[PDB]
């Protein structure tokens, strides 16, 4: 009449670790900024963000 | 005026091992929609069950 299939009672998912730290606080957070005119351009790459 | 009596073998086979298939776990499982799509196919489970 039908099939039989217990259902999982819960989900867990895995990721590996939030490795190299992405600098988000140098730049959010610095003692001196550049002028409207000549801006710095900050490029965060080979990490993942946070 | 002399006969030898030999023996011969003949294998035929008889039935295979009975199979059931899981409809609809094989085509899609764990999943709403798959049931929303599959059950407005008509009849091509049944059939097969």
């Amino acid at each position: 009449t039908s099939n039989f299939r217990v259902q999982p009672t819960e989900s867990i998912v895995r990721f590996p670790n939030i490795t190299n730290l992405c600098p988000f606080d140098e730049v959010f957070n610095a003692t001196r900024f550049a002028s409207v005119y000549a801006w710095n351009r900050k490029r965060i790459s080979n990490c993942v963000a946070d | 005026t002399n006969f030898t009596i030999s023996v011969t073998t003949e294998i035929l086979p008889v039935s295979m091992t009975k199979t059931s298939v899981d409809c609809t776990m094989y085509i899609c499982g764990d999943s709403t929609e798959c049931s929303n799509l599959l059950l407005q196919y008509g009849s091509f489970c049944t059939q097969l069950k």
